[PDB]
């Protein structure tokens, strides 16, 4: 048992026609202070899939490490680890899934909510979560922590059930990815103006984008407010 | 000479022999015969069972590992539960764990690896059983040898057992025939059948006496004993 100590807010994401778009802010909260902004929470593995993790940052490190040794011990005695043999976006979730219920399930968890988006290798998307109870769903929309109130009523508007993947283009998708990680920034207060963003297209492949920042933002009509109700200047 | 040196696994000879092993390999020869071979979408097993009396059973030489994987035995048959019992332990946590089917050539490491440990220690000895396992994984139909020494290989097709020669022999001169024998199992049975009546000279192949295994692009691994192999005789 434990308690949360440096952490990641939200983390969002959602499946498009072709693949799946997953997103997180950089920043590292202690308690209310803002302390740490140059962190990545949305990490890749290989180039079909890309694990997002909100909560504890030191838990988050360590399940960072436990990805990379997945990847080398994959390839051990393994000549087609490039290819048939790759590691698929569904293995790296159960192995995930397994050790965050092994680890509730031994009163020590890993203090955190996942997320991994990938493209299967027969082209499926893939968009699963689990948390640090071993909670397992899917959805056509997925979020932690905050976005999981604000982001999945934004999304849900685009892909509201299954029917909907298909009709829904890349473009469509970031843009609704975008405009949540905007209102993510105007409501929650552990969130930070600079993030980053995955696509992991069947076609186009993986797609990592840096250092953005929600822009176009609305500060304007606050020159009118004055008071808390009957103060006129 | 040798007297003084197999006492055990782990002794070396003056020339760089392991007898303990050697005399391991032997228990394999006085095995009843056993063939595999495979195609591009089908791999296949028969096995030629022995009976003590003419009022006993004769015992079963293949084992069902997983619905893509099994193998056939010759040699000590305890050892073959043993080994098969483990491989079917692997085989289960890889899809508990990673959701993913075990790869047959990770499962010959596997199995490589374990009869290694008893040919390096005190107290141990050597397991006594050759195993020709077969399976379709994601990169195609599969077989492979595993001898007690450790040494695992994978073929196109073999045999083990008693006068296992002939139908080795019958075998490695069928290749540029059976190895193109796809998308029609029957054949490759047919194929399997006449390989292992290669190796025969007591008797002929029975109903109560032959059996037969067989994995593939849409099957799954499935033996077939009795009435079900008459078809074959």
């Amino acid at each position: 048992t434990q308690q949360p100590i440096v952490t990641g807010t939200s983390v969002i994401s959602m499946k498009y026609d072709n693949g799946v778009i997953i997103a997180a802010d950089n920043l590292g909260s202690y308690g209310s202070l803002l302390r740490f902004n140059g962190v990545e929470r949305l990490i890749p593995v290989g180039d079909n899939t890309v694990v997002g993790i909100s909560g504890d940052i030191s838990d988050m490190q360590h399940i960072e490490r436990l990805l990379k040794d997945l990847v080398t011990e994959n390839a051990y005695d393994n000549p087609l680890a490039d290819a048939e043999e790759a590691l698929e976006p569904s293995y790296i979730f159960e192995y995930l899934a397994t050790v965050m219920y092994q680890r509730r399930s031994k009163m020590n968890p890993l203090w955190n909510a996942i997320i991994v988006a990938g493209v299967q290798s027969n082209g499926d998307q893939f968009l699963r979560y689990v948390n640090l109870l071993g909670v397992t769903y899917s959805s056509p929309t997925l979020a932690t922590g905050f976005g999981a109130h604000m982001a999945n009523p934004l999304l849900r508007k685009v892909v509201d059930r299954e029917s909907d993947i298909p009709k829904t283009t890349v473009q469509v998708a970031e843009e609704a990815i975008v405009n949540a990680m905007r209102v993510l920034y105007y409501r929650d207060a552990r969130s930070s103006r600079n993030f980053s963003l995955a696509i992991i297209d069947k076609n186009t492949g993986l797609t990592f984008k840096k250092n953005l920042q929600v822009e176009n933002m609305k500060w304007d009509f606050a020159k009118d407010i004055k008071g808390y109700g009957t103060q006129k200047i | 000479f040798r007297n003084n040196y197999d006492g055990d696994t782990v002794t070396f000879s003056p020339t760089g022999r392991l007898f303990q092993v050697e005399y391991a390999l032997e228990a394999i020869k006085q095995g009843s015969v056993t063939v595999g071979l495979r195609s591009n979408t089908h791999a296949v097993l028969v096995a030629l069972k022995r009976n003590a009396d003419e009022l006993s059973s004769y015992q079963k030489k293949i084992i069902k590992c997983d619905e893509h994987m099994g193998l056939s035995l010759a040699g000590l048959a305890p050892d073959a539960r043993v080994l098969s019992n483990y491989l079917r332990q692997q085989c289960n946590y890889s899809s508990l764990v990673f959701n993913r089917k075990l790869a047959v050539e990770r499962a010959g490491h596997l199995l490589c690896d374990k009869a290694q440990k008893n040919t390096q220690s005190y107290g141990g000895r050597p397991y006594g059983v050759g195993l020709l396992i077969i399976g379709y994984d994601k990169s195609g139909a599969h077989l492979l040898e595993f001898q007690p020494s450790g040494n695992v290989t994978e073929l196109y097709g073999t045999a083990i057992g008693a006068r296992s020669q002939g139908a080795k022999t019958y075998l490695e001169r069928t290749l540029d025939t059976f190895i193109k024998i796809d998308g029609n199992p029957d054949e490759l049975i047919k194929a399997g059948v006449e390989a292992i009546s290669q190796s025969l000279r007591d008797e002929s192949l029975t109903v109560d006496n032959l059996s037969i295994a067989i994995v593939g692009k849409d099957t799954p691994f499935t033996i077939y004993d009795g009435e079900a192999v008459a078809k074959y005789i």
